[PDB]
């Protein structure tokens, strides 16, 4: 019981830091007019998606603090497949997000308006094209106990799959990337490296596959991360970013 | 040779030209100031009814 | 922007002499200051630079540790101090200034109708 | 050649003597009993947008609606201000645009830049669709300035230290001034269009007759190159700013500086200036991002109008005195109040 | 009424055709050729003209790229006011001539460009020209090249030095020599924002063209991740 409270603990305290840095941020990038482009338009879009899945965890137990104070009601499968896609989205958004830069690095160029399209239609629509069957076969042949409890695991891999390709090529991404900048600092040295690696961890999330007595350990330290992942991001990618910088700085000179 | 003749003469057109006290033109350039004072919307603001923008 | 060179003559080979150069009309410390000499027959040289304060100094390579360069920001003055002079460096010496102050490039200094330009004295050897 | 360099140098000893006789009074003494004019808080009420690359002119209609810009992306648009809709979009042969003008009564547009000449364009074409109407050669550098005298005579200056007047209907240069030894930057007409100056790139002014053909008087003062110049309302006064991060006022009868302005927080270069209706503000750009506001007769500071994200490079002011356009390096124009 | 509908009307029109180009401007690269007089510029200029006024411009495409290049012509020496209008080009490539005292006023040409505000953030590619010519300028002894660089009496071939098979090491000694003047300048207040690639060129290299596409594309590289805040 120790153990199970303090990792619910740093669970909540994680998310619900995660959910107040991001929705900051995300008001900050909106909020000057300057900072408006396609760049910060995925970041926002990633920004949202993180706040959703906080949004969705926190009220999925919050059910509890009720039933035991709807396990059978028609809204709490919703709720489930809610928070079902809410992950997917979130993770698919990552994706997103790394394909970019490489892209950005990948030297070529296309129609700006309708490249925007295509990834605000993938982020946010790929989801529903698993997340949407499951909820499907879970109401027509496996629906039982609001269809949180799974028989035919076939039916759960559904869902693991494409998270597992996402994160597979987040990975391979950051692969590359670290190899072009230990190029380029080669030609043109430890410490600035350690300094770009650490930095692009929380973009990609590839915690995940750095983490493929010491259970409990590896159990605290993968939920942590995967709280915290969240704040990480928003700090990085807008606190201390340069050009939000400056433009905090000349907005309070301005004032 | 030639640069320092036009030179020379550019000089002594220039020298001979009638000068007037610098007070004169500051007083006249401070009564026109003063004079057309009242119309100019940026010096002192202005309706925005009549502002177009 | 006036620019008054001075100090020129007469003086056989291996001999010494001493170029003064002195300005008025604008604020001399900020003004990154040059020595540039015209020979016959031979478009402009430069020879050597010295920074607002007297902090940096150049020099071309061919009159490597025969010349000096100084300035007295005190004394709206630029200096230059010549010792064995060779046969092959007759010319005029034009007391230059690079264009803008509080800047570190010096466009177009040697250009052939350069504007802040002296109009130089006759050191021949 | 020494005798004419050393007489040539009593001359100039005697042009600066008759000046320093003339100087009895200082332009602030005569003016300390003027109120200041007050916090200029003035902000933005409009902002026009689709420019790709910077801004380098623009100017107004003779309406004090209509307004032309060009920029570096090989473009001219002219803007409704009173409700930023696009009219026109006139392509460029050249890209490199360093100056634009709008003629007297609205018709013509002209541009040219570093191509060497001077392009005009037509607003009431038959057909609707702008066409070049005539091209003026006869520089041999970069173009930095053309203003119109009416609809048939187009006054041009050029980096190869000469200024020209054109006749459109011809294409000959009916006239051209002689006399700079560096390159001539900006210039403007006179209220009555009699006479213009132009500040060049030696730290020297000079004022011109356009009949004659001749230079009629020469100014000096600045430290270096002169990159901005206006009248006074009333014609008979001028101001420049100069990259000695200084501004200065003229007078055509003084034949001498009357003020300065300056502070020791500005270590950059002017760009740009304009006076307003009543000649009562002295605006002006800077390197630094900002535009300042100087109370013409007292020397002081009364205003800033930042806001911009880079380089400021144009400005001007509504014939009726009404708004205030600029122009920047981040290809974004504003209009102030 | 009617004429706000006529004016909203020309606005879409007129902003579809704004949009349509703002596309079309993004895929090509602008480059300035500076370049001294006897530095063979013009040779290398039409060695790209034939393989693909105050200004002159050649517009050719490599791998799909399109690269615009500008050549200044017709204007007077005083660069310092027309060069302003450069700031924003992808690289100022800069021909010189190692061989020719020309290679001075190269030398202080390359620092002022180097340290002037407004092109303090456009790398400048460099190229070396007259290599045939300075090597049988040294060889044939009647160069003397200390007397000008008195520096380069005590000069050694630097340890990590490539010269091509059958290169003299007095040859390789003189030219690597010549580079590392320029290098000097190039290292010191860099800042980082912006890169020299030194180039040991001939005025009939058909792969010039190649050298300066792989250092737009570095330049470009660099860009992009320092605006991740990586590098």
């Amino acid at each position: 019981e120790e153990q199970l409270l303090f990792l619910y603990i740093i669970y909540t305290v994680g998310y619900a830091l995660s959910f107040s840095a991001l929705v900051i941020a995300s008001a900050i990038l909106l909020g000057f007019r300057h900072l408006h482009c396609t760049r910060n338009y995925i970041h926002l879009n990633l920004f949202a998606s993180f706040i959703l899945r906080a949004l969705s965890v926190f009220i999925k137990d919050a059910a509890l603090k009720w039933m035991y104070s709807y396990q059978d009601s028609l809204s709490c499968r919703l709720v489930f497949l809610l928070m079902q896609y809410c992950v997917a989205a979130n993770y698919y958004w990552l994706l997103v997000e790394g394909v970019y830069l490489y892209t950005l690095l990948a030297f070529s160029v296309f129609s700006e308006q309708w490249i925007f399209r295509l990834y605000v239609s993938i982020g946010w629509g790929v989801p529903l094209l698993f997340v949407v069957p499951w909820g499907i076969v879970k109401y027509l042949y496996e629906d039982e106990g609001c269809w949180t409890r799974n028989s035919n695991m076939n039916y759960w891999l559904i869902i693991r799959l494409p998270i597992l390709f996402a994160i597979g090529v987040n990975f391979l991404i950051f692969v590359r990337v670290i190899c072009i900048v230990v190029s380029k600092l080669k030609a043109n040295i430890k410490c600035r490296l350690a300094k770009s690696t650490l930095t692009l961890i929380p973009l990609l999330g590839t915690h995940e596959v750095i983490f493929a007595t010491l259970r409990f350990i590896k159990l605290f330290t993968e939920l942590s991360f995967t709280s915290f992942q969240g704040l990480m991001v928003a700090i990085l990618y807008c606190f201390v970013n340069n050009e939000v910088q400056l433009e905090f700085r000349k907005s309070w000179e301005r004032w | 040779i030639a640069q320092a003749r036009k030179l020379v003469e550019q000089l002594k057109m220039e020298a001979n030209i009638d000068r007037i006290k610098v007070s004169k033109a500051a007083a006249d350039l401070m009564a026109y100031c003063e004079a057309h004072a009242k119309e100019d919307p940026l010096l002192t603001p202005v309706p925005a009814s009549e502002n177009p923008f | 922007v006036q620019l008054q060179e001075s100090g020129g003559g007469l003086v056989q080979p291996g001999g010494s002499l001493r170029l003064s150069c002195a300005a008025s009309g604008f604020t001399f410390s900020n003004y990154k200051m040059n020595w540039v000499r015209q020979a016959p027959g031979k478009g402009l040289e430069w020879v050597s630079d010295i920074s607002q304060s007297g902090a940096s100094i150049s020099y071309t390579g061919s009159v490597k540790g025969r010349f000096t360069i100084s300035r007295d920001n005190a004394k709206n003055t630029l200096y230059l101090q010549m010792n064995s002079l060779k046969p092959e460096d007759t010319a005029v010496y034009y007391c230059a200034r690079c264009p803008a102050p509080f800047t570190r490039d010096c466009f177009d200094v040697t250009s052939t109708t350069y504007a802040y330009r002296g109009q130089g004295t006759q050191v021949t050897v | 050649l020494d005798q004419l360099r050393q007489e040539a140098e009593q001359l100039k000893n005697q042009i600066r003597d008759a000046r320093k006789a003339c100087a009895d009074a200082t332009l602030s003494q005569i003016t300390n009993n003027i109120d200041p004019v007050g916090r200029i808080q003035m902000r933005t009420r409009r902002t026009l947008r689709g420019h790709l690359a910077k801004i380098y002119a623009m100017h107004w209609g003779t309406d004090s609606r209509l307004l032309v810009s060009a920029s570096q992306d090989g473009k001219l648009i002219i803007w409704d201000s009173y409700t930023t809709n696009k009219v026109h979009a006139i392509p460029l042969r050249s890209s490199w645009v360093m100056t634009c003008a709008y003629a007297p009564s609205g018709n013509y547009v002209a541009c040219g830049g570093l191509d060497n000449i001077c392009s005009i364009y037509n607003l009431k074409t038959r057909e609707g669709n702008v066409r070049v109407s005539r091209e003026l050669a006869g520089h041999t550098g970069y173009l930095s300035c053309c203003r119109f005298l009416d609809d048939n005579q187009i006054v041009t200056s050029s980096g190869d230290t000469t200024c020209a007047l054109w006749d459109i209907e011809t294409g000959q240069q009916t006239t051209t001034f002689t006399g700079h030894t560096g390159d001539v930057m900006s210039l403007s007409l006179a209220p009555d269009t009699r006479l213009f100056v132009s500040g060049a790139c030696d730290a020297s002014a000079k004022l011109w007759d356009v009949r004659e053909g001749m230079c009629r008087q020469t100014f000096t003062g600045h430290e270096s190159d002169i990159n901005a110049i206006c009248f006074f309302p009333n014609g008979n006064a001028f101001a420049t700013g100069s990259d000695d991060a200084t501004c200065r006022l003229f007078d055509l009868r003084a034949d001498q500086e009357l003020m300065t302005y300056s502070h020791d927080n500005i270590i950059c270069g002017i760009t740009s200036v304009s006076f307003s209706k009543s000649g009562r503000l002295l605006l002006a750009g800077y390197d630094d991002f900002n535009c300042n506001v100087w109370d013409a007769l007292k020397a002081d500071r009364a205003g800033v109008l930042a806001g911009h994200d880079n380089r400021v490079s144009c400005l001007g002011v509504t014939d009726d005195g009404m708004a205030v356009a600029t122009g920047s390096w981040d290809s974004f124009l504003k209009i102030w109040n | 009424r009617n004429e706000e509908k006529a004016q909203r009307e020309a606005n879409k029109k007129i902003e579809k055709q704004l949009q349509k180009d703002k596309q079309v401007y993004r895929a090509t690269h602008r480059l300035l050729l500076l370049g001294a007089g006897e530095s063979g510029k013009n040779t290398i200029v039409k060695q790209m003209r034939i393989l693909h006024s105050g200004i002159f411009e050649t517009k050719f495409q490599v791998d799909k790229v399109n690269f615009h290049m500008f050549d200044v012509g017709a204007q007077r020496d005083e660069r310092r006011k027309w060069i302003q209008c450069f700031n924003d080009v992808t690289a100022i490539i800069f021909v010189v001539a190692s061989s020719s005292n020309r290679l001075q006023a190269a030398l202080k040409l390359f620092d002022s460009i180097w340290n002037n505000k407004w092109l303090r953030d456009t790398s400048v590619i460099l190229f070396l020209n007259k290599q045939d010519l300075l090597a049988e300028k040294v060889l044939a002894g009647k160069s003397k090249i200390e007397d000008y660089f008195p520096e380069f009496a005590r000069y050694t071939t630097p340890e990590d030095a490539t010269p091509e098979p059958g290169e003299d090491p007095r040859v390789t000694r003189a030219k690597y020599f010549i580079r590392d003047e320029f290098l000097r300048i190039s290292t010191a207040s860099g800042d980082g924002r912006h890169y020299c690639y030194p180039h040991f060129t001939c005025a009939v290299d058909t792969e010039n063209i190649r050298r300066v596409f792989n250092d737009c594309r570095d330049i470009i590289q660099r860009m992009h991740l320092r605006q991740y805040e990586l590098l």
